[PDB]
Order: C-alpha cells, then sequence, then structure tokens
C-alpha cells in the first residue's frame, strides 16, 4: 500500500501509451493517437510482499507536450526509459533521456525497454544495445503487443524500490487460507 | 499589487502541476499555455527559487522554479533569441547563480539551464562563462558549509560543460586546475570533479597525456569515498592512445586485479568490466606473468551472488515441471525462409550469434567474469591449462554447490580455445561431469549439460559405451522430470549431442526416442517448443534410418496429437511445422501415411494468407494483416514433402492448384515468400516436372527477374532452382540461355558475395553447360576460376557430380578456355574421393590433355608437387 513515482520518458511513438493500457485493458490496442498532456495512469500489482501503487506518467514524445519537459521527473521515484527495436533511431535519441532524467531525478531506479519485439523486421539488434551495460540500468526486450516481459519493468522497480529479491507478483489465484490449510497431506497419515 | 494577485496563481498551478491527475491534465495544460502571451510576468514570475521555496512549499516551488522554468529553454532554442534577448532577464537569473545552496536539491534544479542556456547562445563565451574561473577554485571552502555551497556547483561545470584555435588556448589554463580539486576530503568536490576531470576528447586534448601525475595521484587515489573510485576505476581502463600506460602499467594491473574484487559489487563490476578490455597483442605480453595473477579470482567470481541465487532459486526447486508456462514469458519466434545450401564435411558461428536475446540484461560479474575470459582462447590458448586443474580439481566437489557449480562451469567456459590441451585430462573429467547430472543439485545439473555438450564432440569422436552411452543415457534422464530449467539446458544439449553423433546414435534410436515421445506428455509450453526442435534436429541426424515401422509408428502419434490441436493462427505451428518438415523428409515415403492432410493443409495455409493480404490491403479497417510467415512455413513443408515423397507426392500436386499458387507466390512482394517458393519450384521440379514442364515458358523469365542480388537469398533459391530444371529438360532449355546466362557469370563474380550463392551459381552454371555445352563453352575463361575456387569445397553428392559433368563436357568443346588456368580445375578435379567412373574417365581424358600441352616432364614433375592424398587422386585419374 504505497504511492510511487514512475516517469515513462522514451521517444514518441514506441509504445508508452498502449504498454500502460495493456495493464489496464485486456487486450492489445493500434492506433497511434499520439500522447499531448502527460498522462497519469495509477497501476497496482500484488505482490507477497503485500500490495503497490504504482502512479504511471505517461509521458509525450511528440511536440504535443514536448513542450513540458522535466517537471514531472521532479521528486520522480522510478523510470522506464522506453524505446522501439523496429526504429534505428529511438535507441539513438536514447541517452538524450537518462540525462534529462537523472538531470532531476538523481539516482532513481531506471529501466531501459526495447519495445515492439514482436516484430520479424528488428532494426535495433540486441546486440546494438550496450548503453544499460555501461550508464548501468536494467534491460527488458518487450511486447505491449503480445505481453512478452510485459510486467519485468515494474517487479525490478518495485524490487528495487522496496529493497526485497524475494518480492514477487502473485498472478497465481487465491485458495484455502493458508492458515487452514491440512497437514501436507502424508502428515495425514503419519 | 499589480503581478502580485497573479504570482500568487502559480503557487496555484503547482498545486495542479505538482500533484497532476487526468483532469488537470488535459485542462490546466490550457492554464500553462495561455501564461505563455500576457509575458509581462513570466520574466518575473520565475526568480521565484528563493522566492517560492521561500514563500510556501518546497517540493512544490522547486517544481516550477527548477519546473516550469525549463520550458522556456523550448522558448529561447526554438526562437534563434529574437525573443527575450534581454540581458537583464539574462543577469536576473544568472545571479541567481550566486544562490548554490537553498535546500540542494533546488541547488541544481537551474543549473541545468546554464547549459541549454549557453546552447542556443552559445556565443559570449564569457559574460556568464565567467562563474568559470569566478567560482572555479571558489569551491575551496568558501560558502554554506565550506563547499556544501561552492561544491553544489562545481559539478553543475561537469554537467553545463560535457554536456554542451576559436577558444582552444584559453581553456587549458582552468581545466588544469580541475586537478587540484582531488585530494579534498568532500566526496562531490573529489568524484564530481574527477571522474569529469577525465571525460577527454580532442577539444583541448593538451594537459591530459602529458599528466603521468594524474596516473598515481590516482593509482592510489582509493575511495576517497565509495561512489567516486568506481568512475575512477573507470577512467584506467578507458582509453586508446596506451603510450603512457605502457610505463606505470606492471602496477595498475596490481592496483585492480583488486580494486575489480572490492566488496562493493558496483565497483567492481566498472572495474573487472572496463578491465579485462584485452584489445590487441601487447595486451598480452604482460597476461604472460598474469597467469597466476587472475585465473583465481576470476574463477572465483564464477559463481553467483547471494542474491543473483535468489532471483534464480525461484523456478529452480525441482517442482515446477507441473506449474503453466506465462504467456508473458513466451518471447516472440519468426519462420526464416529455407536457404538451399550444400555441406562441407564436419565444417553455425555466424547464426547462433544472431541470438544473443538475455546475456544483454542480467549484467552482473559472473557474465563478465567468463564474459571476459572471453579472451583465454581468443588472444592466447592452452596457457590457463596448467595451474588450473587443482583449482578446478578440488572446486569439482569443494563445499556445496556454489563453488562446484563454478567450477563446471569454468570447464566447459574453456574448452572453445583450450580444448587440445584439455582433451588429456578429459578422458577422466567426462565420466564425472555424468555423475553430476545425477545430483540434487538442481542448477549445478544445468552447468553440467551445458558442459558436458559443451565439448561432447569428443565423446563422440571416441568408442561407444565408454562414455558417448551413458552420457546420452543420463542426458535423456534429465530431458524428463526435474524442474523445467533442467529440461532446457537438458535438451538444448543432447540437441547438440546429435548433430554431433550424426548418424552414430542410430543404434539407440528406439531408446532415445521413447524419452523424446514422453516429454510430449510432461513438458510445459515453453520447453514444448524446445522438444520439437530436438526431434527435428535427430531426424536432420539420423536420416532415412528413422524410416522403420517400430519408430514411426510411436513418433506421429504425439505430433497429430499437437497437429490437430492448434489453430491456423497458433505460433506453435512455426516449430511443429518446422518439426514435420524434418521428419517428413527423413521418412522418405515412409511417411506416407500421413501426407495428405499435411499437404492439404499447406496449400489450404497459402491460399488464406494469399487471400487475407489482398483484402486487407483494400480494407484494412475490415481485414487484419497477415503474418507471411505462414506462408513461408506451409510453403517450406510442401518443399520438404516433395523432397522425401519426391515421385510420390505426384498424385497429390495433380489434383491441388500448387502450380496456380506459384504463379502467385513467385510474384509475392516479401521476398522470403518469392525466396521460399523458388525452393520449392526446385524440390518440384526433380518430383513431378510432367506437372511443372508446362509452365515453364511462363516461370522460367520470373526466376531470370529474381536472379537480382538485391536480395540473395532470393537470388540463391532461383538459382538453384534453374539448375535443377535445366537437367529435367535437356537441350530444350536451349531457348532459356540468354535470360539467364549473363547474370550468372556476373554473380560468379560479384565481390562480397556469400558462399552459398557462389556455390549455387557455380553448379547451376555446370548444369546449363552440360545440357548446352555450345552455348555456354565459350564463356569458359570468364568463369572457370571462381567455379573451381568455389566447387573444390563442397562434398561430393549429386549436385557436385553434375556440376562436374557439365564443366568436363564444355572443356572438351573449348579447351583452350581453360589451358590457362589449367592447374585450378586440377586442384578442383582432386578434391573429388570416389566419383563414378563415368566421370572419373571424363578426368581423366581432360588431365591427359594438359600432360600433352606441357609435356611429359613438366606434368610428371607438376603432379608430384601435391600434397600426398591429392597426389594420388590424381595419379589415379590420370592411367600412364
Ligand atoms: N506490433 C506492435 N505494435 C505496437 C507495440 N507497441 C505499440 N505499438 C503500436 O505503435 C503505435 C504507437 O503506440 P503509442 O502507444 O501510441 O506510442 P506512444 O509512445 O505512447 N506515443 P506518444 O509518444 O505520442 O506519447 C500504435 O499503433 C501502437 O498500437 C508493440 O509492442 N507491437
Ligand atoms: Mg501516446
Amino acid at each position: 500500500q504505497v504511492q510511487f513515482k514512475l516517469v515513462l520518458v522514451g521517444d514518441g511513438g514506441t509504445g508508452k501509451t498502449t504498454f500502460v493500457k495493456r495493464h489496464l485493458t485486456g487486450e492489445f490496442e493500434k492506433k497511434y493517437v499520439a500522447t499531448l498532456g502527460v498522462e497519469v495512469h495509477p497501476l497496482v500489482f500484488h505482490t507477497n510482499r503485500g500490495p503497490i501503487k504504482f502512479n504511471v506518467w505517461d509521458t509525450a514524445g511528440q511536440e504535443k507536450f514536448g513542450g513540458l519537459r522535466d517537471g514531472y521527473y521532479i521528486q520522480a521515484q522510478c523510470a522506464i526509459i522506453m524505446f522501439d527495436v523496429t526504429s534505428r533511431v529511438t535507441y539513438k535519441n536514447v541517452p538524450n533521456w537518462h540525462r534529462d532524467l537523472v538531470r532531476v531525478c538523481e539516482n532513481i531506479p531506471i529501466v531501459l525497454c526495447g519495445n515492439k519485439v514482436d516484430i520479424k523486421d528488428r532494426k535495433v539488434k540486441a546486440k546494438s544495445i550496450v548503453f544499460h551495460r555501461k550508464k548501468n540500468l536494467q534491460y527488458y526486450d518487450i511486447s505491449a503487443k503480445s505481453n512478452y516481459n510485459f510486467e519485468k519493468p515494474f517487479l525490478w522497480l518495485a524490487r528495487k524500490l522496496i529493497g526485497d529479491p524475494n518480492l514477487e507478483f502473485v498472478a497465481m489465484p487465491a485458495l484455502a487460507p493458508p492458515e487452514v490449510v491440512m497437514d501436507p497431506a502424508l502428515a495425514a497419515q503419519y | 499589487y499589480e503581478w502580485k494577485p497573479d504570482e500568487q496563481g502559480l503557487q496555484q498551478i503547482l498545486q495542479l502541476l505538482k500533484e497532476s491527475q487526468s483532469p488537470d491534465t488535459t485542462i490546466q495544460r490550457t492554464v500553462q499555455q495561455k501564461l505563455e502571451q500576457l509575458n509581462q510576468y513570466p520574466d518575473f514570475n520565475n526568480y521565484l527559487i528563493f522566492v517560492l521555496t521561500k514563500l510556501k512549499s518546497e517540493d512544490e516551488p522547486t517544481r516550477s522554479l527548477s519546473g516550469l522554468i525549463l520550458k522556456n529553454n523550448v522558448k529561447a532554442h526554438f526562437q534563434n533569441f529574437p525573443n527575450g534577448v534581454t540581458d537583464f532577464i539574462k543577469s536576473e537569473c544568472l545571479n541567481n547563480i550566486g544562490d548554490s545552496s537553498p535546500l540542494i536539491r533546488a541547488t541544481v534544479g537551474i543549473l541545468i539551464t546554464t547549459i541549454a542556456s549557453k546552447g542556443e547562445l552559445q556565443n559570449w563565451p564569457d559574460l556568464l562563462p565567467k562563474l568559470c574561473s569566478l567560482l572555479d577554485s571558489e569551491d575551496y571552502n568558501t560558502c554554506e558549509g565550506a563547499f556544501g555551497a561552492l561544491q553544489k556547483i562545481c559539478e553543475d561545470s561537469a554537467e553545463i560543460l560535457d554536456s554542451d584555435r576559436p577558444l582552444n588556448i584559453m581553456i587549458p589554463k582552468f581545466l588544469q586546475f580541475f586537478k587540484h580539486s582531488s585530494p579534498k576530503i568532500r566526496s562531490h568536490a573529489v568524484a564530481c570533479v574527477n571522474q569529469f576531470i577525465i571525460s577527454r576528447t580532442q577539444a583541448l586534448m593538451l594537459h591530459i597525456d602529458s599528466f603521468t601525475e594524474n596516473l598515481f595521484a590516482l593509482a592510489g587515489d582509493e575511495e576517497p569515498e565509495v561512489r567516486k573510485n568506481v568512475c575512477r576505476a573507470l577512467v584506467m581502463l578507458l582509453e586508446v592512445r596506451m603510450d603512457r600506460l605502457l610505463p606505470h602499467m606492471h602496477n595498475i594491473v596490481e592496483y585492480m586485479l583488486q580494486r575489480t574484487q572490492d566488496q562493493d559489487e558496483n565497483v567492481a563490476l566498472e572495474a573487472c568490466e572496463f578491465w579485462l578490455t584485452l584489445a590487441e597483442q601487447p595486451i598480452c605480453k604482460d597476461v604472460l606473468v598474469r597467469h597466476l595473477p587472475k585465473l583465481i579470482p576470476v574463477l572465483v567470481n564464477g559463481m553467483k551472488y547471494s542474491d543473483i541465487d535468489i532471483i534464480l532459486l525461484k523456478g529452480d526447486v525441482e517442482e515446477d515441471e507441473t506449474i503453466p508456462d506465462s504467456e508473458q514469458d513466451i518471447r516472440p519466434r519468426f519462420h526464416r525462409s529455407r536457404t538451399v545450401a550444400q555441406q562441407h564435411d564436419e565444417d553455425d558461428d555466424d547464426d547462433d550469434e544472431i541470438d544473443d536475446d538475455d546475456t544483454i540484461s542480467d549484467w552482473n560479474l559472473r557474465k563478465c567474469s567468463a564474459a571476459a575470459l572471453d579472451v583465454l582462447a581468443n588472444v592466447y590458448r592452452d596457457e590457463l591449462l596448467p595451474h588450473i586443474l587443482p583449482l578446478l580439481k578440488e572446486l569439482l566437489f569443494h563445499h556445496e554447490w556454489v563453488v562446484k557449480e563454478s567450477g563446471i562451469l569454468v570447464l566447459g567456459a574453456i574448452a572453445e580455445g583450450c580444448m587440445q590441451g584439455m582433451i588429456p585430462y578429459l578422458p577422466e573429467l567426462i565420466p564425472h561431469l555424468i555423475q553430476c547430472l545425477s545430483d540434487k543439485k538442481a542448477l549445478v545439473r544445468s552447468i553440467t549439460c551445458w558442459t558436458l555438450s559443451r565439448y561432447a564432440h569428443w565423446v563422440v569422436s571416441q568408442p561407444p559405451d565408454t562414455y558417448l552411452k551413458p552420457l546420452m543415457t543420463e542426458l535423456l534422464k534429465r530431458i524428463l522430470d526435474s524442474n523445467k530449467r533442467v529440461q532446457e539446458a537438458a535438451c538444448s544439449a543432447f540437441a547438440t549431442l546429435e548433430e554431433e553423433a550424426c548418424t552414430e546414435l542410430v543404434p539407440y534410436l528406439a531408446y532415445i526416442l521413447d524419452t523424446l515421445v514422453f516429454a510430449f506428455s510432461k513438458y510445459q509450453h515453453k520447453n514444448l517448443l524446445i522438444l520439437y526442435d530436438a526431434i527435428g534436429t535427430l531426424a536432420d541426424s539420423v536420416g532415412h534410418h528413422l524410416n522403420k515401422p517400430e519408430y514411426i509408428q510411436m513418433l506421429m502419434p504425439p505430433l497429430i496429437q499437437k497437429w490437430n490441436m492448434l489453430k491456423d493462427e497458433d505460433k506453435d505451428l512455426f516449430p511443429l511445422l518446422e518439426c514435420l518438415s524434418s521428419v517428413a523428409t527423413a521418412l522418405q515415403s515412409g511417411f506416407l501415411p500421413y501426407c495428405e492432410p499435411v499437404y492439404q493443409r499447406c496449400v489450404n495455409l497459402v491460399q488464406k494468407t494469399l487471400a487475407q493480404a489482398m483484402l486487407n490491403n483494400a480494407q484494412p479497417d475490415q481485414y487484419e494483416a497477415p503474418d507471411k510467415d505462414f506462408m513461408i512455413v506451409a510453403l517450406d513443408l510442401l518443399s520438404g514433402l516433395a523432397e522425401g515423397l519426391g515421385g510420390n507426392i505426384e498424385q497429390l500436386v495433380a489434383r491441388s492448384n500448387i502450380l496456380t499458387l506459384m504463379y502467385q507466390c513467385m510474384q509475392d512482394k516479401m521476398p522470403e515468400v518469392r525466396q521460399s517458393s523458388f525452393a520449392l519450384l526446385g524440390d518440384l521440379t526433380k518430383a513431378c516436372f510432367q506437372h511443372v514442364k508446362p509452365c515453364i515458358a511462363d516461370f522460367m523469365p520470373i526466376l531470370g527477374t529474381n536472379l537480382n542480388p538485391e536480395f540473395i537469398s532470393v537470388c540463391n533459391n532461383a538459382t538453384w532452382a534453374i539448375g535443377e530444371i535445366s537437367i529435367q529438360m535437356g537441350i530444350e532449355m536451349q531457348p532459356y540461355i540468354p535470360m539467364v546466362l549473363h547474370q550468372l557469370v556476373e554473380i560468379i563474380n560479384r565481390p562480397n558475395t556469400p558462399k552459398t550463392l557462389l556455390e549455387n551459381t557455380a553448379i547451376t552454371i555446370g548444369r546449363l553447360g552440360y545440357v548446352c555445352p555450345q552455348e555456354v563453352a565459350p564463356m569458359l575463361q570468364q568463369f572457370i576460376r571462381p567455379w573451381c575456387t568455389s566447387l573444390r569445397n563442397i562434398r561430393d553428392n549429386e549436385e557436385k557430380d553434375s556440376a562436374f559433368r557439365g564443366i568436363c563436357t564444355m572443356i572438351s568443346v573449348n579447351p583452350s578456355g581453360v589451358i590457362q588456368d589449367f592447374i585450378f580445375f586440377c586442384d578442383a578435379v582432386a578434391s573429388w574421393i570416389n566419383p563414378k567412373d563415368d566421370l572419373r574417365d571424363m578426368f581423366c581424358k581432360i588431365l591427359h590433355g594438359f600432360k600433352n600441352q606441357v609435356g611429359d616432364e613438366n606434368w610428371r614433375r607438376f603432379s608430384d608437387q601435391f600434397p600426398l592424398p591429392l597426389k594420388e587422386r590424381l595419379a589415379a585419374f590420370y592411367g600412364v
């Protein structure tokens, strides 16, 4: 039960607005209706350590809000720097966000995500991604399209925040109340 | 009183900006962009750094004083400055300069502008760039604290400078100062300056190299704090012009092989990584004395952390083999159009390195001990063998897993470079590792697997029962049970064990098979896909050998089970169909009792995808975009049936419309589809030409059009297809030579062209010439050289055989077209181990032809100067 400042930077179109939409929706959504006023979507995951309030600041990449650059990065607690493996640029027009982010938030945890890996025409080969290895972040091939690793950024962020490597999300449904669960089964006749 | 009731309006817009939400979003975005018109207040309602902070909020003010402010750079970047050039408005804030401490956070929330408003006004490099020195050595403790006000800007120079002889001889006497601010006790004041006094290029590469003092003034500059000694251990092993390192170098390696050891993990990575960056040779003259000076520490890193161990153990505990695999764990997979190629004996790296899709994430030290150890078989070899045994002798039982694992790892970690020399102990280790697999060390069996296979090549190139029988026995027990992690490491391994033993596994089929067949009943989605791949591999290896009632009868049922279960849209079809595509070719005719529907499914998928495309092209709104990969996979499987059933597929084709679907596919706007169809036309041409022939007058020119090297892979298969077509129709090919011959002779001589394309081109030219000697023969001197150079390295087989029949035939029609390059042909001829007597006698003639050209003694002498093997083969072909 805790709110968090997660800025979702990254070039325009890369997926940010659909990616988030995914954890809120139940399916994809194609179109590209560019984000203007950096929207604030709230997300909540259920972990083995309790719930987690993640306030996702769906930033913009276009000059729709290309005016208000930082300002949200202010008192930010964590960031997701997202690009596009199917775009030669993006991964290039990236280190400009790591900076115009580390400027404000000075040591928040940041996850770099190569999105859209669900496409055969992969422009930015993985082998071309060394940034994270250097400016020391965390990388994740992902696809807001299909859901490939569409949770990893958050789990890694939560784990970095709460400071618990044992933390994990409990997708697993509920069963008998843990405190009434009967003898192993063999302990029955033991 | 005037703009005072207005400024208390920003104290309100910040109570929405800061705490923004959906409404405030699309709503406040109006008030924020309507206050950019009455600009008689923003030029004032900005100074609000020690005005708004020092007013009400703190986090909120900083979100405008540091916040909105920065949004004006955009008004100066995008303007060229003719808006607000004003120097008071400029010095009004260029005065906030001497305000470096109002809550260290806000002590920088404005200092980044000092980089922006200088990039959009670079000229005038001194009214503002005066703080440079007018605060330079000022940090020498002169404010709130001492540096806690002066230092809270010294760093804002690293950012403004690095992040932004005209003025090349002015700055030297300033950046030399930075070496000073180093022994300061302050953290920032030490590092903040330091790592920054190392961002070097050419803009003023002076004071730099001359400093051999900033080497030892740092070669001892240990952790002035912590988060610095790291960015320091970041620069020494960060250079190219190592002319000055050459000197103080046998110490840097000593005051490093331990700075990579410093308990703070984050440091060691910036060290170890940046350290073992063994570029050119000179970087190993030193590693010589460094044999023992590092193969103990790295080795003792090759073990997992207590946490990378936590994050793992997760799905480690052998008891997940019954846990469904999440859909978010299924990395996207595609289908690559088959490329018709040749074989070169027991001779991968240019295919497997195109898939480094994991390692790129988990970059701890472990993925750097061995990851940097990626030189001790690239720079040198077997140099490490000595002394490492005892390490890995105890390691292989010492303590619990963590270490044993680090051993079983290193072992396989070296075999690809320190092999031969390792081979000696190899006959004792291997039968041991085979034990590890049988433990309860879940995450250890994993590397036991990957390691065994890491160098199983040997285990195969050995006697059976000794260990290629037990290995393949325990490796298989792992294929099952265990945890899913084991299962993968298991299969992937065995998968390689196959590709190796190729045909040597044949004895223990029934066995291998029942292991695999059982997996289908225990495996989860993620692993099932590897299971499929396993089988297809096994089939490619064993060959027709797999064609036997007992085998077939137990392998199909499970596959059919899947086949009837997948929608025509399920991506698993790729692995499944790719598997079949193989199996079908191995069962040769023995797959018949299964082909009708396999065939049908393919044809229908091609028929559906072709349609789905047009409909989507015209009505994107209604029909979705088809994934052409299903065509390619289906096309490729039909191409596989035709190869295996070859001939028996006659009937099927006749009652279908593949031939019509061909015109559609060879004409597709996507290369891979085009590429796959040609591979098919070729195989079909071998199986039932009777059904193709009528369309040759249509197809031929299409292929001609596709001999465009703009897409080699397409070109490659179109080439091979022309070769198989010309053989099926002898001289009746004569008329199509002009629209193909030129492009072929062009390609064979095209620079930077991939081997496979040159091999097929060579082969096809051979064939065309075998059919129309008179037509191709006159052009023999234009390709005979690349022809030999290329084909001399291909395995004897049907294709190589026809190709040589053609050259031999042409050579006779035009001997003078090869005499000059007679040594090239000889080598090509001698690449033959056992050729058909028919062809063997054509060689004999051409050879005796050469003898006649240089004379008995020259030919005697020439013939003798060959390395033994060739020498004899040539002798055998010649008949004195
Ligand atoms: N195939 C595929 N399409 C994707 C994926 N992610 C996003 N897209 C598509 O790419 C387009 C742009 O995505 P969108 O979410 O609008 O990008 P954005 O980065 O949020 N836009 P903005 O920078 O303006 O804020 C949309 O049509 C979207 O569906 C993906 O993983 N796979
Ligand atoms: Mg958007």
